[PDB]
């Protein structure tokens, strides 16, 4: 979930 | 990418672990079973 909200953030 | 990548790789890690899991699950069923009918099996022999 943690790796996705990065992802989303980048 | 990189990071869908790992997202990737890490749910692979968790089907693994939750079919560990249901594994364990099963034989812990499987173990209730046998307890259930082993202290009936123990109050027979009492009986006797």
């Amino acid at each position: 979930v943690k790796d996705q909200q990065e992802a989303e953030k980048k | 990418r990189d990071l869908e990548a790992s997202i990737a790789r890490y749910k692979e890690e968790y089907a693994v672990l939750i079919s560990e899991a249901q594994a364990i699950k099963a034989d812990l069923a499987a173990v209730e079973a046998k307890v259930n009918r082993s202290t009936a099996l123990l109050k027979s022999l009492s009986a006797e």
